[PDB]
RNA sequence: CGGGGCGGACUGUCCCCAGUGCGCCCCGGGCGGGUCGCGCCG
RNA sequence: GAGCAGAAGGGCAAAAGCUCGCUUGAUCUUGAUUUUCAGUACGAAUACAGACCGUGAAAGCGGGGCCUCACGAUCCUUCU
RNA sequence: GUCUACGGCCAUACCACCCUGAACGCGCCCGAUCUCGUCUGAUCUCGGAAGCUAAGCAGGGUCGGGCCUGGUUAGUACUUGGAUGGGAGACCGCCUGGGAAUACCGGGUGCUGUAGGCUU
């Protein structure tokens, strides 16, 4: 029922998101893109690994559900249900046609979904504590294999899923330039109103 | 395929830019366009009337006929093989002075009073603008300070 | 916490700012454009206009033409400058509307060299009179009325100082529709209650109402015409010592005083310095009460 | 003292338009009654208002004749208070305030205080809304020159409150 | 890297408190650019 | 972020939107020009110029609709 | 040092809040006889001058928001022209020239024309 993830693999269509030009497009096969403790709120999960993909194709929406369940089911059975927060750092916004059976009005109707990426982009992020790296790399290098292109492994500097790199983290949430919230942290630049570095500070 | 409307393609030509919608300032109206003056051809959207084609945007022609609110202008034009010049009425909100022909008139009576002044002492200057010669062979200095020693970093992926 | 904010950051980051005088309502950037621009086929042909601002202390008259760095006024007329012949209190009124137009007229073609000239109407009855040019001599200066954001009913003192005007001498087209003399039913102009309301006969039969039935109430509304006694009888006199005083001398003239010391009464902009060295002993001052404690 | 007594001139809280208003769901000859009521209780002509939208819903339709009201200004719009008011006997009780610094209440019946009643006119109720203000208000709907009054000129719900007070010794706020 | 004397302005260490800029000239150190610059060296 | 008759795009705030008042420039004419273009026509449109008008206090604005579409030769007929 | 009337550029000018304002002026302000408009002299029109800077307005302030201007981002992204360069492809590197935009970090926050007033 659906075509060969060979016939949509590359990027050449001209990006065709679902608008008011294109309706009646199927929804996406992944609906989830976060998973485990979403909770965990910065500072138990320093770690952060990605899988970042070294190849400008398309990846579909049921290949990203899949590598999703596959690095779920890993993470769980080895970190533990409540050890690993997972970010799909992808989403399925480009829409692939198809001409159903010659030429004449060949302009096809939607049938999927994919996701564009480049060079250097993150499909999925994994935030877990320090001592399961191992086991994080293992549960990307087993969900890889759900794509169709390359991919690398690689072990950010940056503290979790924030933007801050894990070695000066710890001294900046100290000195509080940066205040933790939610998954992540809040910048506080030192140009806003003086009561509130007042009601901070204090 | 595409129509043949006169605005066709002007979705963007024809805006305003942002932040600059509204009231048409009045020093566009108050500028004097004399016969045989170089003009552009912008063609702003606020006003409707007597504007341009929008093959004449972004074009410079010289004012032939000064009307009430609008002048002519002998614009050329390159249709397919040929270039033909042609006239437009353009009303005065859709162009503005060309300062490429102003530049060179205080370039040449800068030349006529230099070549008055030249002729009073009775001394030779230069005239004309040569294109940027080389570069004149100089001394570099040290300052007793070794130059920096560069070399390229080591590649790290970041991301 | 309860609703969305309208003025946030990204309305200021997209708020286009209307022009300055605009914003403070002194100007009409529609009226101001079919007002001040010059047909194309002129060139350098300037468009005089009359500007009349009537203020609540004052009345403001002057002739501009509009150029790019500006307009520039050539000659200007004050209604606080009439107390210095004749009328002295009782401005920004209608008859000190007109004489305010009939001073500007006056100055401006002595200053033009034309008085002697087109003399408009010496004589004052408040019917329709249009100057005329006179063939061999040079002609008649034609300007138009800036009413400016005014709403131009029937009987507006804006009216009151082109009445004065083309009296005095200047080609202003008009119509005798909004003046005090109109009558909108019968579309007649009466034309002699117009002449009334120019000498102040409608203030000098309200004053001679009061009177006689009031007088604290009276001498609470003309409190400053009883200073130098300014009874409703003379009145219709000292205007026309007015008139005659504008026709003999509208030339004006200024004074020096430049002996004024160099004292500065606002306060300088606080510098980068002082500003961080606010905030700096603000930072402490903090720190120091609360480790008070 | 004189601490305080340098801005009272001009800061005075001043009564403002008093807009009376009457609303009923349908047009003809009753509503034409309850237009009389206001010549009766003002001597001022009001006005007719229309609906915009067909709801259909109690049953109006768009451009119809449905309510009117009528603005009094002046020592008209003081005593017209003092009567609404002495029906009330001085009680708007808690939240009749709005933050913008004026107020309201409603009386369901007229011929209590004022005018007689007439059995030819009807049993019509109608809302007060009385808005107050001060020297300098008048900036905001002129014509040349406009502009906004500024923060501190402004009128808050509790110092409306504290002028009804001080004015008419009125009761707000029971403890309920 | 700054020293003396005069007019404002800030701080929750405010009678004994502190800190900032600009105003006048008198100086102190270092840096650069022109000077018959003046010499010496190649 | 409304509305401007309609498709969409552009434009517009003491506007070009809404409400009133008065009106018929949606009138009579000659050429020029732009647009598709072969630089032919039709259609549409832009600057004028000459009358006769409308509106406004006036500057001005208006010979249809805020702009981009909304339409038609020879021969014949009908009317002026 | 300012302010009025008319402006040019149209946020370095706007928005929010706080402080200060000598003199002219600008306003608020008082009234409805006339002119003129309203349901309402609230707006508009007119006639005034008891009071007041309360507001408008002006100047200043805010580790203010915007806006303007720089640095970084970054010789990065992208790109003109070249190769019998790489790679199965996707794409990528080099040669020859051009070369950005966020986030982040600084600085600033109306200039000016005509005419006329005030300021020992
Ligand atoms: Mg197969
Ligand atoms: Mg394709
Ligand atoms: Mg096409
Ligand atoms: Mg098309
Ligand atoms: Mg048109
Ligand atoms: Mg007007
Ligand atoms: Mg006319
Ligand atoms: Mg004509
Ligand atoms: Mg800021
Ligand atoms: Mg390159």
């Amino acid at each position: 029922g659906r075509r060969p993830a060979r016939c949509y693999r590359y990027c050449k269509n001209k990006p065709y998101p679902k608008s008011r030009f294109c309706r009646g497009v199927p929804d996406a096969k992944i609906r989830i893109f976060d998973l485990g403790r979403k909770k965990a709120k910065v500072d138990e999960f320093p770690l952060g690994g990605h899988m970042v993909s070294d190849e400008y194709e398309q990846l579909s929406s049921e290949a990203l559900e899949a590598a999703r369940i596959c690095a779920n089911k890993y993470m769980v059975k080895s970190c533990g249900r409540d050890g690993f927060h997972m970010r799909v750092r992808l989403h399925p916004f480009h829409v692939i046609r198809i001409n159903k059976m010659g030429m004449r009005g060949a302009f096809g109707k939607p049938q999927g979904t994919v996701a564009r990426v480049h060079i250097g982009q993150v499909i999925m992020s994994i935030r877990t504590k320090l001592q399961n790296e191992e086991h994080v790399i293992e549960a990307l290098r087993r969900a890889k294999f759900k794509f169709p292109g390359r991919q690398k492994i690689h072990i950010s500097k940056k503290w979790g899923f924030t933007k801050f790199n894990a070695d000066e983290f710890e001294d900046m949430v100290a000195k509080k330039c940066l205040i933790p919230d939610g998954c992540g942290v809040k910048y506080v630049p030192s140009h806003g109103p003086l009561d509130k570095w007042r009601v901070l500070h204090s | 395929t595409n129509t043949k409307g006169k605005r066709r393609g002007t979705r963007y030509m024809f805006s305003r830019p942002f932040r600059k919608h509204g009231v048409v300032p009045l020093a566009t109206y108050m500028r004097i366009y004399k016969k045989g003056d170089i003009v552009d051809i912008k063609g702003m959207g606020t006003v409707q009337k007597g504007m341009p084609h929008k093959c004449y945007h972004g074009k410079t022609g010289r004012v032939y006929n000064v009307t009430q609110h609008a002048v002519g202008i002998v614009v050329n034009k390159q249709v397919k093989g040929k270039i033909l010049a042609k006239r437009i009425n353009v009303r005065i909100e859709h162009i503005k002075h060309s300062k490429s022909r102003d530049s060179f008139l205080k370039r040449v009576k800068e030349n006529d009073q230099k070549k008055k002044e030249a002729k009073e002492k009775g001394t030779w200057v230069q005239l004309k603008r040569q294109p940027a010669p080389p570069r004149e062979a100089h001394f570099v200095r040290t300052n007793g300070k070794e130059p920096e020693l560069l070399e390229p970093i080591p590649y790290e992926f970041m991301a | 916490g309860f609703v969305k904010v309208v003025k946030n950051k990204a309305y200021f980051k997209r708020y286009q700012v209307k022009f300055r005088r605009r914003r403070e309502g002194k100007t009409d950037y529609y009226a101001r454009k079919r007002l001040v621009i010059q047909d194309k086929n002129k060139y350098n042909t300037p468009k005089y206009r009359m500007i009349v601002r009537v203020t609540n202390r004052d009345i403001i008259c002057q002739i501009a033409y509009a150029r790019i760095e500006g307009d520039m006024i050539v000659c200007a007329a004050y209604a606080h400058e009439l107390p210095k012949y004749g009328v002295k209190v009782g401005l920004t009124n209608y008859a000190a509307a007109y004489c305010t137009g009939l001073l500007l007229a006056r100055r401006l073609l002595n200053r033009f060299g034309m008085d002697k000239i087109y003399e408009g109407q010496v004589e004052v009855t408040g019917d329709e009179y249009n100057v005329e040019s006179i063939d061999g001599q040079p002609g008649a200066f034609t300007c138009y009325l800036d009413a400016g954001l005014a709403r131009t009913t029937t009987g507006n003192k804006v009216f009151g100082a082109l009445k004065g005007a083309v009296d005095g001498g200047l080609s202003i087209p008009h119509s005798t529709k909004r003046f005090p003399g109109y009558d909108s039913e019968s579309k007649e102009f009466n034309a002699e209650v117009h002449r009334k309301h120019i000498m102040g006969q409608n203030v000098a039969d309200y004053m001679r109402y009061l009177m006689e039935e009031d007088e604290d109430a009276y001498k609470k509304q003309f409190s400053q015409y009883i200073k130098n006694s300014v009874t409703p009888d003379m009145m219709e006199e000292m205007y026309k010592k007015a008139h005659a005083a504008i026709r003999e001398n509208p030339v004006y003239e200024k004074k020096p005083k430049k002996e004024v010391k160099k004292k500065r009464w606002n306060r300088p902009k606080m510098s980068l310095a002082q500003k961080k060295d606010r905030v700096a002993q603000k930072k402490a001052s903090f720190l120091r009460a609360q480790e008070r404690a | 003292q004189d601490q305080g007594e340098k801005e009272n001139p001009m800061r005075e809280l001043r009564i403002r338009k008093l807009c009376l208003n009457i609303c009923v769901g349908e047009s003809g000859d009753r509503l034409t009654r309850a237009a009389k009521v206001l010549e009766q209780l003002t001597g001022q002509t009001p006005v007719f208002s229309k609906a915009r939208y067909t709801v259909r819903s109690f049953g109006i339709r768009r451009n119809e004749k449905i309510a009117v009201h009528c603005t009094v200004r002046g020592a008209k719009a003081e005593e017209i208070l003092e009567k609404g008011l002495k029906v009330r006997e001085y009680e708007l009780r808690k939240n009749n305030f709005s933050d913008t610094g004026n107020f309201g209440f409603g009386i369901q019946e007229h011929i209590d205080l004022g005018i007689k009643y007439d059995p030819s006119i009807g049993i019509y109720g109608l809302d007060f809304y009385v808005v107050l203000g001060r020297p300098g208000f008048s900036i905001a709907d002129k014509k040349r020159r406009t502009g906004c009054i500024g923060a501190k000129h402004r009128i808050s719900k509790e110092e409306a409150m504290r002028w009804f007070q001080q004015k008419y010794d009125g009761i707000i706020l029971p403890g309920k």
